């Protein structure tokens, strides 16, 4: 299934997930798409942070949602 | 087309005098002593060679795109301002959206993001390998720093932008809107002067993996993708 997670930069990742898929696996594949690395990866859905340990069904995250991605840089 | 918020700052932009736009002498570089912790824009006015934007109208920027971007969820972000700082994310859309105006016609301008972090299980960077460059001539560096003097002083971690630009004899400078290297003691006396040092940027990264713990780094610049940053030697 597809999901997207947007990013400040104005652009929107396209993922293939499935719903058994850790939020550590989710980091995995956006470094693997855009290079960010996962520690520096803080995602976001429906205003709730997603810890690394749990999984996209255990945020009810289904096809086509949509997730915000932000660094933890801050100059 | 596009969206009132990002029209108003290609708007400022079109009407900015920008002296140090193409490679000039080094003192005629525009690098801005820091207001508040703006580094952001003040890097990015050195990277495109002059007052292009003020805080104002970047900060009015920043706003109106985080509110576009997570709407009424965004308190659930880390504030992001003139006083707090902004992420390398923003920086990339800001230059981005200046691709094909009259003041960049002809220069590469496809701006992106390479983030480094430390290899698992350990505290810091050992070591950054810029990519090839080619005749790329700007970059802005997002680092965050400590040091041994830092933990004494019980001071946080510097995050911090700074821009490097080639002069006209090819020469890289670094612009840095503070007045001290980013790795030196929080501490230290200054003129206030921004610093504008003779320094290649892989010999600058460098001198922080040596003299103090480089955290993360982005470097953001033209031709610059997500893997353009390793930390194998080359």
């Amino acid at each position: 299934m597809q999901i997207f997670v947007k990013t400040l930069t104005g652009k929107t990742i396209t993922l293939e997930v499935e719903p058994s898929d850790t939020i550590e696996n989710v980091k995995a594949k956006i470094q693997d798409k855009e290079g960010i690395p996962p520690d520096q990866q803080r995602l976001i859905f429906a205003g709730k942070q997603l810890e690394d340990g749990r999984t996209l069904s255990d945020y009810n995250i289904q096809k086509e949602s949509t997730l915000h991605l932000v660094l933890r840089l801050r100059g | 087309a596009r969206s009132p918020w990002d029209q108003a700052l290609r708007d400022r932009f079109d009407a900015a005098l920008l002296p140090a736009l193409g490679p000039v002498p080094h003192d005629q570089f525009h690098v801005e002593p820091q207001v508040a912790s703006a580094c952001a824009i003040h890097s990015i006015n050195a990277f495109v060679g002059g007052p292009a934007f003020d805080i104002p109208t970047f900060t009015t920027w920043s706003t109106a795109s985080t509110a576009a971007f997570i709407g009424d969820d965004a308190d659930a972000l880390a504030p992001e301002s003139a006083a707090s700082g902004f992420s390398p994310h923003r920086v990339e859309r800001a230059l981005n959206l200046l691709d094909g105006t009259p003041a960049t016609q002809g220069k590469d301008w496809n701006i992106g993001v390479s983030i480094l972090s430390p290899r698992s299980g350990a505290a810091m960077i050992t070591q950054v390998t810029l990519p090839a460059l080619g005749d790329t001539d700007r970059l802005i560096f997002d680092v965050k720093v400590g040091s041994d003097a830092r933990t004494a002083a019980g001071a946080d971690d510097i995050d911090h932008f700074v821009a490097f630009r080639k002069d006209d004899q090819g020469a890289w400078w670094l612009l840095d809107s503070r007045s001290s290297e980013v790795h030196a003691p929080p501490g230290q006396e200054s003129s206030g002067s921004p610093l504008r040092r003779q320094i290649e940027p892989q010999a600058w990264l460098n001198e922080i993996t040596t003299t103090a713990h480089l955290k993360t780094v982005a470097l953001i610049g033209p031709g610059i993708t997500g893997q353009s940053l390793t930390d194998v030697p080359r």
